[PDB]
């Protein structure tokens, strides 16, 4: 019960993981988890206010 | 993956995407294209270094303590906090709320002692380190029945080879380890003050299995903290100004930035 | 009965290392998660937030509010230089202590545009107009509002909207830069220049203040982590 | 037909004809082209006169005697102050070209000799004496040939460049400079000699004025000889014309 | 939506922003374009930048005061030496473009007067 | 694969391979069929010794340096820069443009200096190495807060066991390790001129973690570079005259080869 | 719990091993690959480049640009002899400086054919005839034109085409030679004889040079890698 | 998920290799990639020059 996943490389090949431990928290560390949303912090106004436009109108 | 910037042309509207109004509270995005003139660049470039499991997942020694073969201090007892060192507890206050499990390695050093006991013999020293949790017996003496660990969890290592490792699940009777707790213990208002309120991790302690010879012998134990599977939420400001106790957030005012000539010198 | 071998780099302890091991805790029922508000999954979502910039760190005002204002007044010439900074985020004292700043002390290379926010915090009759200019290395500071003319320059005109934004591009010769001083990945330098003057009516006050803020754009990179050369300790804190 | 030997060259609004040339060297296989979208870093858009800026400049001569050990010249350096390919690398932060060399040298069919010329990516040069480096102005020479030296140069403190010929300044052996592009120009046959350099470079855009990418060297192999009643003064011409160049980051004129 | 006061104008790497600005005048009704081959008589090559040469050049500015007359200015002369539109111009025999005016003069609600801002073609004087 | 001989048979032709135009700059191939006949031999030799992964691909020492347990100089620092040993830094100057990954070992050996100590009782000696990027804080001293390596990688290493090794992908803003550059770090032209304007690649520094025993031990490491998934640009000539200094190319003039008897001597 | 056993070369530290390791810098963003003109793949691809060959290495011509010429003038008499080396492209003096030479001298082994590109770099009205010639083993070096002309030899012609090549073969015993000398692998002599005259009209020099390259066969192959014994430290430069 | 390939043997078998690492940055070093293309540095000329033909016609 082997999992293959991608390497991480450059731009412009696959590695085999497996679990032996049986407590769910010895795993190695999860990496690649390259997932954003910055809407929270950044504009997080309730009304919408597009680019180009008088922001006060 | 970094966004790509998009090629534009001469414009001349009403539309303006420079002037904007800050008092809203509002980040304005602008590309760089909206100012000027751009030609199209497709970045290959990666934000993978950044993400919260790749900045906090590294090895950072927490807390080194000594103990000697034969002596007044023969064992050594931590009560296991963070805080201690500033270089990962300021990279731990970047987020309010933290998530994490950890992986803790200790190197132990032995030395010896300078003395005038001669025909010495020197024997493979064996360290045992042991966690008591909040409310489990205290070994008062290096000698003491409590070092049988029946129940508590603990690691025998024999010095030469590769140093010890274990890995420890998220403990915590909430639902994440709070770095800042703005509150007293007691409801009265008057008592611990502070994030001293929330730890309450137990204690560590560490022995000589055997006495190594005649000689006195001593070693010094280190912890390193290792953060896995980590999620943070409420970001906050960075320190600024150095840390004081470890008990609390006390501190001493300190100048927002270092200063420079004038208003429009480009060099310190 | 394997017969193995061991390798070069055995029995070590790699400080950024990734491996497996035996829980000292087994069967343990870890607490379950909630629902909080405000979780962070990348460090480059809170360098896109604005950072107000201590423009004005000249002698005391960096051990008071005055900091943080640039201070502007109406003048008897045109022309004049109201500030000018050089574009080091990870070095210079302007940048260092800005959340983009310290962001970027702890990784050594650094990549993308920049966003500087002005905002005019003056009266509401007062009017002016100000040309914010970024001029690429290979000469040295301008001078003359004649000199930074010529680089990339946003006039602003002071109105009803009170924000205005200098998106400093990504002009290099290197795919990054580094975050401590060296010649050879120079930055360029930041000046603002009066372009007419600052009006105001009777019984108004002539000497008004501007305050600006940082942030990332869209196309932010870091990379190899280093330690911060701010935080320090004599001794274990107790 | 035609011959192999006559050839015509024509670029923005000059030409260059020859009439005993040997075959066109194109540097390592690939012909000079603008910076694609898929490999620029720079965000700003970038100008391309394509004319003004890419054509044929004629510099200096310098005399071919029975003692002249050999030239060197910079290619961004030679051409900085002539016409606008020298406004514009001047008032710019990036540049980006390849060049076109093409070196003049005739003589009689009674004359002998023979020329090696090179085009050295990245030439590092040793100072004479090993605590020194070269300074900015006995290293590069604007519009004018360095020439080199037949004997070791003092190793007292100076910052004067190692011009020993048969060591090439870089510290070489001259008879291995062949694994560059080169071209023999042969009294006996040949009479002009052509290249095409590339941008070799290992960023995708540099700054002109802080780095001279290519060094062009000729070096005298064969002395040159006649007997008396021919002509003594035999010049070298070298004509050098930028193709594909475009800039970017226009800041304050800078010199 | 928006309103029709507020205008950005971007050239080559310079930006023009206005918050009170009335419509802008287009010339004849013409918008400057490139010489087309059915009108050109040089049979060279002509080279065009586009991005050095066109880009907005601040001159210097001039007192308004209360007795003053008013100013004139020759469009080709005043940016003769100005950037790489001075060193081209310098450098060839033919050129061949149109121009954006535009001029800045702010003031309180205190404030009064009118100024008339006219591009006579051909001006002998 | 290399390639075969065809064999040939006795021609008379007017078109004649051997005889070319080496004015040209074109390397006339000639198979040894075109100057005399020549019988077919298969050739089942290869090329796979030469390829420039191999030809690079083998550990060589850079620098070596000494740390002493107790005395002045308890820990060592190291700029990593290559051209310090003439081995390696040959071998690389074949090639302007170079861009590889990068293999570390490091081999610590330990010794006893000479002292009038007595009742010594050796300990398993422990060493810690460290790496500064460039812009990271600086060890004034061998015990301070720096050593903690919260966020900057390190290895621990015990005596007794195999040595340590770690891989290093490929550190540059550009996009090729440079060898030659021919400028300065100022666009005035005047300051840092050379190689050494494009060495900003850190520091490595190392110590002992422990104080094995009374009397005094020196250390000595040596690092090793294995470059790995190599590529190579722009071939050069070889160097030729022996080294001066590792911050430039500066030399002094040697002759072209060694000499011999007369023109048509065989023998050196 | 998988019982394992070591074997015999374990915990050692071999120089040419290849293994995987940890890396110390996890999850690294690697700057992108560019197109840059003239790519290496072979070391082979250098040594098939023409390289000047030091013929002339007699005394203190080895200090000056006389080294690669070779004297040929108009003689009274023909049948003399012009020069002659080893084929020793590893250890001779001729060809240890040489391109070719300083890829030999990294590999123990090598094997292929050769190629000498003369040119003649005389006058345009200097006429003449040479013979190259090509002596393998068993016999002394050839002392005379009636002797060397039984081996391998090819007339040369000067004229418009200015360029001969010699194609030096492969005639040995072994599949492989050494680079180093040893008398077991003896490679055979290159000499060069005066075929005619070199005669000249009125009015011209009568004394020329000759240039000579060497470079490799397509059938070219080098083996068993080893230290170079041309570069030297004394301390480590610094 | 292993990967196979032929090990290099004289003239005139198989081997495996699993990555474990990933980093795509540990992988061995990749000797065996026989492609060559003297065509850059030998006969760079822009005009294709025949074998037996006169160099300079
Ligand atoms: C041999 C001993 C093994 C077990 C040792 C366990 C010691 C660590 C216990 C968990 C601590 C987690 C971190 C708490 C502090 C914080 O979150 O700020
Ligand atoms: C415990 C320390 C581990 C990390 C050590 C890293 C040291 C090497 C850093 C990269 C150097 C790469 C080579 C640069 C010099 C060159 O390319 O010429």
């Amino acid at each position: 019960g082997a999992q293959v996943s991608t390497q991480k490389t450059g731009a412009h090949i696959h590695y085999t993981n497996i679990n032996y431990y049986k407590d769910a928290a010895s795993n190695s560390a999860t990496r690649q988890d390259f997932a954003q949303d910055p809407g929270k912090f950044t504009e997080p106004v309730k009304d919408i206010m597009i680019k180009s436009l008088p922001a006060l109108n | 993956r970094v966004a790509d910037t998009v090629g534009t042309g001469p414009t001349n509207s009403e539309a303006i995407p420079a002037l904007t109004a800050a008092e809203t509270g509002h980040t304005s995005q602008v590309v760089p294209g909206d100012t000027m003139q751009t030609r199209h660049v497709k970045n290959y470039h990666s934000r993978s270094e950044s993400t919260v499991e790749n900045f906090l997942c590294r090895s950072a020694c927490v807390y080194f303590t000594e103990y000697k073969n034969s002596g007044s201090k023969r064992y050594a007892e931590w009560v296991v906090t963070t805080r201690q060192a500033a270089q990962l507890r300021r990279k731990l206050e970047f987020f309010t709320y933290i998530r994490f499990d950890l992986e803790l390695t200790f190197v132990i050093t032995s030395t010896q002692q300078p003395s005038t006991t001669q025909n010495q013999d020197a024997q493979i020293l064996t360290h045992q380190i042991m966690y008591v949790p909040p409310g489990g017996p205290v070994p008062d003496k290096v000698d003491s029945y409590v070092w049988q660990t029946s129940t508590n969890p603990s690691v025998f290592w024999t010095e030469g080879n590769a140093p010890p490792r274990m890995s420890i699940p998220f403990l915590s009777i909430g639902n994440a380890y709070s770095n800042f707790y703005d509150g007293w213990s007691e409801f009265s208002r008057n008592g611990v003050y502070g994030i001293n309120t929330l730890n309450n991790m137990g204690t560590l302690y560490a022995r000589h299995v055997n006495t190594g010879s005649t000689g006195p012998i001593k070693s010094t134990i280190r912890i390193y903290f290792k953060p896995k599977h980590v999620k943070a939420w409420i970001p906050r400001p960075p320190r600024l100004c150095q840390y004081e106790k470890a008990k609390n957030v006390n501190f001493q005012p300190s100048g927002v930035t270092t200063t420079r000539q004038s208003i429009t010198t480009m060099t310190n | 009965g394997l017969p193995t071998m061991n390798t070069p780099g055995s029995c070590q302890f790699l400080t950024s290392d990734d491996f497996q091991s035996p829980s000292a805790m087994p069967q343990y029922d870890v607490t379950p998660e909630m629902k909080i508000p405000g979780e962070v999954k990348n460090l480059m979502e809170i360098a896109e937030v604005d950072s107000v910039v201590p423009v004005q760190n000249v002698g005391e005002k960096v051990n008071s509010m005055e900091a943080y204002q640039i201070p502007v007044r109406s003048n008897e010439g045109s022309g004049t230089q109201v500030f000018g900074f050089p574009l080091q985020p990870g070095y210079s004292s302007v940048f260092s202590r800005t959340l983009l700043g310290e962001i970027l002390n702890y990784y050594t290379h650094w990549s993308g545009s920049i966003k500087l926010t002005f905002m005019f915090c003056g009266s509401a009759m007062a009017t002016g107009k100000f040309l914010l200019a970024y001029s690429p290395p290979g000469a040295g500071a301008p001078t003359k509002r004649v000199d930074a003319m010529l680089g990339t320059h946003v006039v602003w005109d002071v109105g009803l909207q009170s924000s205005c934004v200098l998106c400093i591009p990504w002009i290099s010769q290197t795919h990054y830069r580094y975050v401590a001083s060296d010649e050879y990945t120079a930055g360029g330098f930041i000046t603002c220049w009066y372009q007419t003057n600052i009006v105001v009516p009777a019984d108004a006050q002539s000497s008004c203040y501007i305050m600006c803020f940082v942030s990332a754009c869209n196309d932010f990179s870091v990379r190899l982590l280093k330690d911060t050369p701010f935080i320090s300790q004599n001794s274990f804190f107790q | 037909g035609y011959s192999d030997r006559v050839r015509s060259i024509t670029l923005g609004n000059s030409t260059i004809t020859t009439q005993e040339c040997a075959n066109v060297v194109v540097g390592y296989g690939v012909w000079p082209d603008y910076l694609k979208d898929s490999e620029a870093t720079a965000e700003d858009q970038p100008t391309q006169p394509d004319v003004a800026t890419c054509r044929f400049y004629t510099l200096d001569s310098v005399q071919w005697q029975k003692t002249s050990p050999g030239w060197w010249w910079k290619l961004p350096d030679a051409l900085s102050n002539l016409g606008l390919f020298g406004q514009n690398m001047q008032y710019h932060y990036l540049g980006r070209t390849g060049y076109t060399i093409h070196v003049q040298c005739n003589a009689s069919k009674f004359h002998q000799g023979c020329l090696l010329v090179v085009c050295v990516p990245e030439a590092e040069m040793g100072c004479a004496t090993l605590d020194n480096t070269p300074s900015s102005a006995e290293l590069l020479g604007g519009d004018a040939a360095k020439e080199f030296a037949g004997e070791p140069i003092a190793s007292g403190s100076n910052k004067l460049v190692q011009r020993v010929v048969y060591n090439a300044g870089m510290g070489i052996g001259v008879g291995n400079l062949t694994i560059f592009p080169h071209q023999w120009i042969n009294l006996r046959t040949n009479n002009s000699a052509t290249i095409v350099m590339p941008y070799t470079n290992s960023v995708p855009m540099d700054n002109m004025f802080r780095h001279n990418n290519i060094t062009l060297m000729v070096i005298p192999f064969v002395p040159l000889d006649y007997c008396p009643g021919s002509t003594t003064y035999v010049p070298i011409t070298v004509t050098i014309a930028p193709m594909c160049a475009e800039y970017n980051g226009l800041r304050l004129a800078s010199h």
